[PDB]
Formats: C-alpha cells, structure tokens, sequence
RNA sequence: UACCUGGUUGAUCCUGCCAGUAGCAUAUGCUUGUCUCAAAGAUUAAGCCAUGCAUGUCUAAGUACGCACGGCCGGUACAGUGAAACUGCGAAUGGCUCAUUAAAUCAGUUAUGGUUCCUUUGGUCGCCUACUUGGAUAACUGUGGUAAUUC
RNA sequence: GACGACCCAUUCGAACGUCUGCCCUAUCAACUUUCGAUGGUAGUCGCCGUGCCUACCAUGGUGACCACGGGUGACGGGGAAUCAGGGUUCGAUUCCGGAGAGGGAGCCUGAGAAACGGCUACCACAUCCAAGGAAGGCAGCAGGCGCGCAAAUUACCCACUCCCGACCCGGGGAGGUAGUGACGAAAAAUAACAAUACAGGACUCUUUCGAGGCCCUGUAAUUGGAAUGAGUCCACUUUAAAUCCUUUAACGAGGAUCCAUUGGAGGGCAAGUCUGGUCGCAGCAGCCGCGGUAAUUCCAGCUCCAAUAGCGUAUAUUAAAGUU
RNA sequence: CCCGCCCCUUGCCUCUCGGCGCCGGCCCGAAGCGUUUACUUUGAAAAAAU
C-alpha cells in the first residue's frame, strides 16, 4: 500500500519513550503535521491522560479541548495530537499552572512545573539563515518560525529566547566553548555539560565533545547540541538530577539507601 | 503472545538408578508428579547457567558487579543461602533439596499444624490456611524469608474462628431433625 | 453487612468539575455491596447528595474480604449529564437511547442508495 | 546433563551402515473433572461463488419561498428547527493474499548543490455598478418512455 | 472570529542515485550490438538526473575472483527450532518494506492512482431477458462448492483503541466482545486423620527361652468424627448489554460411588520362565528375532512396570554425526 | 611496565591571523603531517516487539 500518504499509526512501531502499553488495541495516536519531528513530538493526548490523568479516555481529551483551557506557546489549540516537541510550555489558565518540555536525564519527556515569570519566552535554535527578496535577511528556527529583520550577528547553532506573544527577541547566545549546552538529539540524551570542544570536517558531519562537571567526558553530532545559557549558568529552570546522569548501580543505591519508594 | 515451557524431560527414558531418586524424592515432600520434580530441577540448573558466566570476566567490570550483586540478593531473600556466604562460588554449592523446603506445604507442616506432609497439601487446597492476609491454594508457592512467620489457619474456617462444616452443621440438625422425632 | 469505605489517589479534577478517588472497601462478612449502597454512603462523606455520585469498577480479590473500585463525584447535576459517558448516565436511569440496532439501520442505509430524492419512503415501507 | 546402546563371527579386535534415544510442528487414534492464556482454509486450486453486510460526512459561521413542523408578530436581506438538493472534503487510508520476483526485492550506509509535495505551523498579503457586477442549473412543480437497472 | 488564495520555509513523505551484503547448477563457458549493446556530441521527452528516447559519430562492455544461461515446494528482513564451543534447518503468518486484485492492455479524476467495493477494450468465465438489449469480479467479514491427509459463527456492538467528515453531536464486519477450539502454554482434583486387627524393626527386662515397649508401615473389617469443590442454585458483581471469573446463601461424598486412562513386560530398556487356548497355522516383531504340541515374545485372564489429564501412530527437521 | 635525557622522543616548520604569559623584546597550545593498508583499541551512529 503506497498509492498515498499513510494515516494509521500502530503501537508496536510508536515512537519509545511515551512509555506505552500493549493491551489496549492496536492504534496509538500518531502526531499530525506540525512544527516539530514526528518522532521528536509528543502528542497533547499522551500529557493529559497518560501522564496527568486528567481525563481517562480520549473522548474526555477531546471534551477538555473543546472548551479551551489548553494553551501552546500563548495561543489556543484544540487538536487531541496537536506536535508538541521540545522547549515549548503548556499552560492552564483554569489551574494557574504552567509546564515547560525538556528531557529527563533517561531521556523522555518530563514534567517540569515552573513559574508563570519563566513561561513567557523559549529558547530556540537557529539553524538557517536565509536572505528573501529586497534585501531582508531571516532566522529560521526548530519550532519552525520565521522572525524577520534578525540584527546580523547571529549564526547557525546559535540560541535566541524568543517572547510567545511578540516574537523579536529578548536576548542570544553565541556558539562556541565555554557554553552551558544540553543534548536533543542522538543516543545521548538531556546530558548537560559545557561545550569545551569543537571538531570540523569538510562536509559528512563532523563531532562536537561535551564534558561535564563531574568529570566524564562524551560526544555526540553537531546537530544534537543545542545552547541553554553561558558557562555553568542555565538561563532556564532545570529538571533535577541536572543532566549529569548516572549509571544503574549507583541509582540502585539510591533508593535502598533512603531506604525509600513511598512517602 | 509470549510463552514459555518450564520442565524439561530427562535425555534417557530409562535408567533404574535416576528412576529411584525422582520417586524418593517425591516420596520426601509429598509431591503430586514428576512435572512438578522437573520443574523445580529446571529452575536451579538454569540459576547455574546464569552464573557459570559471571565467573569468568575480570572482577571491577560493571556487568559482574552489579548482576552478582542482585542474583545473590534474591538467592539470600528467599533463604536458600546464607549471607555468611555470598559469593558466586557459593551459587553452585546449592542443591535440589533447598528449594524444596521453601515450598508452602513444607513450611505448613513444618511450622504449623498437620499430622503428615500429605496432610499439609490438603489443608492448602481445602483453603485452611493463609498467609499473613491472604488465603492461597498453591502448595507450590515458595515462601519468602521474612514471611515463614506468618503462616496462620484462615480467619474463616473450621479451623479457628469461624462458621461449623456441612458435616457437622449437618450432624448437629440430626439430634432434632434427623433422628430427633423424624 | 460490615461495611467500611476508606478514602487514596485524591485529585480536584477543576477542567472537568470533579473529584476522582479510588474507592477502597473492607468487609469480612459478604464482600462486594451494591454500588447503590456504597454511593449513599460517600454521599455523607462530603455531603454532595446521591444524585452526583459516580463509581464503577469493582473487582474483588481472591480471598475477598476486599475490593477496589473508582468513583467520581461532580459538582452540580448539569456538569455530570453533559460529561458522564452515555452508558453511565443510563445505569442508573436518566439518560437512554433507543438502538434498534445495526441491521435495521444498515438495511435501511442500502434500500435507500436505489431511490433518490426521498428519504422517508423506504422508512414508511416497513 | 560437552553421554551413547543392540545387530556381520565358532570366538576376538576394527571399518561401516542399519535400528534404538530426545526435542520440535502438521496430521490422526483412544481417553478427558476445574482454572487462566489463545493458534485456526497457508501447504492443494492467486480455483469458482448464491445471499447479507464492509465509506461516508454540517457548525452560530457556503446555498433553505420542502407548499415539512413551528410561530404569535412578523419580514424590514431576515427566525427557530429542518428532510431534499447544489457546493466542500474523503473514497490513493485500512483489510487481504504470497502468484510473479535471484544485485531484483530487501538490509545497513549515504545523496539530492538533480527534484516534487494535499495538509499543519510560521512568515508573505496596497501599481447610468462598487451601497456590490453578469446569466443558468438542481431539488421542486408538471408531463413521460423501456421487458428490465442506482437508466 | 469563520472562509479562500499566492509564494517561501516546515512537517508528512515521495522519487531517483552511492558503497557492501544472496539459495542450487559447468550433462549451462563465452555472452551482449541498430530489434541500443558500451561511450561521445546535440536535441526530444519527463517532476528532475540519465541511451529514457532520436539524429550523427566512435567500437566498445562483461567473464574461471563463475559471467551468461537454467532451476527454485524462493516474496525480503526484524526473527524461530535445536545446540558445550563452532554450527545446521526453518521464516506463507500480527512489526517494517514490496507486489497483486480472473489473465492482459489502455485511461479519467485528483496534491497523490496506471486505482479495480473507478472507467474503457480484448481474452477466459458466468447471469438475466419480452432475445430487441442489460449487468458482473469475496486473494474484505461471515457462508457455500471444489480440492485434498488438513482448518471455526450467514452471532453482538462503536463502550474501549483509533481513523474519516463541513463536525464536541455522525459513521466505521477497522477494532472490541461472545461461540466453535485436547495446535500449544500456565495452574493442579480424583481422600486426609484416629480406633480395632495383624505385621515389622530400633529399644527395655530376662541366662537363653520368653515378655514388655517404642517407632513407624502397609493390610482386612467396619466405623467414627472432620473437611471441601465438582455440581445444582437465590444474590451481589462484571459489561455497550451479557457470559466467565472472583465474592456469597441454601442444598451437595463413605469408596459399591461424585469410578483415569494410554502403552508395555525375551534383549536394546524400567516390568512374570503364572494359568488356559493356538501349535511355522493364526499372528507378533522399528532392529535382533518369536510360532513346527511344555510359546518368558501369539490370543486371553491374573499380576507387575512406565507416563499421568494425557499417551500412542505417520511424516518433515535438529541433536545423537569427529558418519560432511 | 606519563616527561624527558646520550643521536631520537609524540617528526617539523612558519608563520599569520583572532589569547596566555614575563620584563619594544622574547616564549608555547591550535594550522599542514609523519609512505599506504590490514590488524587492534575508543568514540559517533543505529525502529519496536522478541
């Protein structure tokens, strides 16, 4: 079957890390087009019944939707698999409560509650630039934005924090060592670490190192790196366990040393 | 979906010699069948297949380390294994007769009222007998450490409190209805 | 008979107008009581009144003596008839629909695709 | 469980096969008290098929003079509900089978700086008529034709 | 707010292309070329790159490192069975990719199709008819015929899971639910305890004799008290509605019934030189061999052994095979 | 069995542009690489179910 685009998404080939079950049928909600990797997003669905359990069907989901609570990036969407990726905030104005997307250092989607004083900007990568016609230059962004009229000075793999209701940026980084850098892509994944090095080849990739502050020292493509704020300096509110990310005999010890798994 | 076969059979179908230690074996504990004998043999020679890799790999790598450490932790939870040991030598030190005796109708004959181990099996199946709240059926459980402490009649029953049998409620209505003017 | 329900998992639901809990029940005598029974009963546990109470599940484990449901409880009347999926609403009566069903409805659909223009002919012949 | 046992001779030691042994999956015989999980017209005929059913769809927001219902008071564009019909969107997804198919398909890896892209998201949206231009089609009404059709 | 439209970016992809990887055959060793084979130059065509196509021109390309040709009960892969180490065999079948809707060819619409629950024609089939004409494609779910060693209900329903639409509201044999089901897998019932009765042996006393006495055993006779689900069955519960399950009344066990079978007992190989019948007949026997009047192997009875809700038989395939 | 020393020691330079130094002048990291492979060791990179 190939005389078209496919609609049906199946469980068994979902994408891994929204934690799915198998023995309810053999759908699971398929992300609709939108802004961010198919593979990279999770659906709005996913947030609000497996994980927060709001509701417990997707009727439900469908009946929260309708009566506009939920908020993406300050405007009002009404999709049950509206593309939410990384580096975007949800908000509730029927709680009082905002969420922000960024990685677990196991590397899934995490809640991460924040301020309302946070939940006013993002951080976004930009990745092309890209002159239109009389004279005019461009950012291009993951989140898929185009914000004209960029001052030039900013390049490629560089960072803005972007205002949701405005657009035209509040502040940037810019690309290069001695950056506080979180990881998106790759098999690693939510480490945080400085940049500390860089590696270029003419053209097939090329590597960016990354080490930490405790010591370890990894690498991943350049294109999974994305900036959160200057040298030990996160201009975001992080997740803990800060991305420095252990290994499985020291997490076991943890938990039978607080002798701790209900409170 | 997933599935799996416990037992396994024995490679020689007849050997008088294996013959007599499969039935005395089963003479010992009470046991229904040789399913139940395999079953359990299973178990233990795969718990020595797992550790005959362990052995060999030098000491400080990770997989050693942190596998041996939560093999030897379940081996000590259940009590087939002393903490006086703990060592992966002592893993191969264990035997058939071990885990025989953490089975439930072991434990109710040992710690608990019955006059044989076939009696045991009995008050099990008959649901006389629970396990710190829960009413069980399976002779077959294995019975954690901390719990062969806990083995209690049921709450309801006969034995202990609880309503009178139909062969005794019945018997106590024949001294007035069965024998008591009809 | 004996009859204890407990409160677990408490969560003020705002986006729908509810209040979801698990429904934790003890009883050494017969367990398992009518679902009618429980609701009066959590009914004078938050003083709602039983005509917003909402329970289901009600599996008992082995051995009984226990047994654990869900249960919800709305705020007003109107906010559970509109929410409340249709076979709720309809296990204790205010709410039904009238299903004929699904050969009456698909023999109907096929006779009617021969005719054009008139929709209620193939209705009226029975 | 890194294993063998019987058979060529009057007798012995070899070579070698046969038979024995265990698992797996299809068929079949005989027998069967309770519980949970569940494979099932592939093998041969990608042979052939009665009958029934398997894709439709409307919000305050494209088009309501149904003579339908309703109104309460109507019409100033003019209600409210609304079958029908034009218009829009989908039917290129799923489901099923394994016949063809040996560098083909396919798998890992790479490339479009050689190209197209419904849709979503974000930008782009001022070189005797305008108080709004033109004329037909369906439903509908009425009259028909065929042995017979979703004509 | 709703709607529409142009271009760029993005998303979902799509399409071509790179390198490496494939089962058997030499009783297949040379093959390919103006019916383009390989290359050059220009053009045509196509979404674009390209002998894709045309004109003109050049004479190459591939092969014993197995080409070319032929075969395949060959859809490919993620995998599956067996196994010390190394391997061998299987993969129609739930995920991913591909191909196809009786066989062929052509084509409309659309962003997307060489679509078949769209269309047009041939060929092969087959239906209705007033004989003038008209209509058809179950390798979709059920169901039937045929084929065979070999395979289920013309059941219920959009509640779940998701998908489609102008849309919170409609629809969906996708999908979920039940039925048939000894493919296969997990759980484990078919009697437990005293009395009497004989029986054994440690033990004690006694010079032995003998007696006492303890530990257990079966085994008879009855019994005695106790226990339970198998079933029957009001009720709750389950769910879309129901079944089942778990939960609970009341009934529900004395071994005779609320009955365990399948194979075998000469050797391999765990188990009888018991009795009757048959007497190289009838039959048994994977193999070696049994049967000709005293049958440890046949036909039965008795007894015993193995496995146990299972066991036997046929065939494919692995281990056994250091007999690839 | 990580710096260096005998001649060698991660072989050289040449330098110039953007930091570190010390008091205009001077020193040392990054830039071309050691004839090529295999081999070995580390990273990156990989759908899920099993």
């Amino acid at each position: 079957m190939a005389r078209g685009p496919k609609k049906h998404l199946k469980r068994v080939a979902a994408p891994k890390h929204w934690m799915l079950d198998k023995l309810t049928s053999v759908f699971a909600p398929r992300p609709s087009t939108g802004p961010h990797k198919l593979r990279e997003c999770l659906p709005l669905i996913i947030f609000l019944r497996n994980k927060l359990k709001y509701a417990l069907t997707g009727d439900e989901v469908k009946k929260i939707c309708m009566q506009r609570f939920i908020k993406i990036d300050g405007k009002v969407r009404a999709d049950i698999t509206y593309p939410a990726g990384f580096m975007d905030v949800i908000s509730i104005d029927k709680t009082g409560e905002n969420f922000r997307l960024i990685y677990d250092t196991k590397g899934r989607f995490a809640v991460h509650r924040i301020t309302p004083e946070e939940a006013k900007y993002k951080l976004c990568k930009v990745r092309k630039i890209f002159v239109g016609t009389k004279g005019i230059p461009h950012l291009v962004t993951h989140d898929a934005r185009t914000i004209r009229y960029p001052d030039p000075l900013i390049k490629m793999n560089d960072t803005i924090q972007i205002d949701l209701e405005t657009g035209k940026i509040t502040d940037f980084i810019k690309f290069d060592t001695g950056n506080l850098c979180m990881v998106t892509g790759g098999a690693n994944l939510g480490r945080i670490g400085v940049i500390t090095n860089r590696e270029r080849h003419p053209g097939s990739f090329d590597v960016v190192h990354v080490k930490d502050a405790n010591g370890n020292s990894f690498a991943t493509r350049l294109s999974n790196i994305f900036v959160i704020g200057k040298g030990n300096k996160p201009w975001i509110s992080l997740p803990r366990g800060k991305g420095i990310r252990l290994t499985i005999a020291e997490e076991r010890d943890k938990r039978l040393a607080a002798k701790q798994s209900s409170g | 979906w997933v599935c799996r076969k416990t037992y396994v059979t024995p490679r020689r179908p007849f050997e008088k010699s294996r013959l007599d230690q499969e039935l005395k074996l089963i003479g010992e504990y009470g046991l229904r069948n040789k399913r139940e004998v395999w079953r359990v043999k299973f178990t233990l020679a795969k718990i020595r297949k797992a550790a005959r890799e362990l052995l060999t790999l030098d000491e400080k790598d990770p997989r050693r380390l942190f596998e041996g450490n939560a093999l030897l932790r379940r081996l000590v939870r259940i009590g087939v294994l002393d903490e006086g040991k703990m060592k992966l030598d002592y893993i191969l030190g264990l035997k058939i007769e071990d885990f025989l005796e953490r089975r439930l109708q072991t434990q109710v004959f040992k710690l608990g009222l019955a006059k044989s181990i076939h009696h045991a099996r009995v008050l099990i199946r008959q649901r006389h007998i629970r396990v710190r709240k829960q009413v069980v059926n399976i002779p077959s459980f294995i019975v954690r450490l901390d719990s062969q402490k806990h083995i209690d009649f049921s709450l309801r029953s006969p034995y202990g409190g609880g309503r009178p049998g139909r062969v005794k409620r019945k018997n106590a209505k024949k001294g007035q209805g069965g024998a008591g003017a009809g | 008979d004996t009859v204890t329900i407990r409160t677990r998992k408490f969560m003020t639901n705002r986006l729908l107008q509810r209040k979801q809990m698990v429904i934790d029940v003890l009883h050494p005598g017969k367990a398992t009581v009518p679902k009618t029974e429980i609701q009066e009963k959590l009914a004078k546990m938050y003083k709602t009144t039983p005509d917003v109470i909402f329970v289901f599940g009600f599996r008992t484990h082995f051995g009984g003596g226990k047994t654990t449901g869900f249960g919800m409880i709305y705020d007003s009347l109107d906010y559970a008839k509109k929410n409340e999926p249709k076979h709720r609403l309809a296990r204790h009566g205010l709410y039904e629909k009238k299903k004929t069903s699904r050969k009456q409805r698909k023999e109907r659909k096929n006779r009617m695709k021969k005719v054009r223009g008139t929709a209620k002919a193939n209705v009226g012949a029975g």
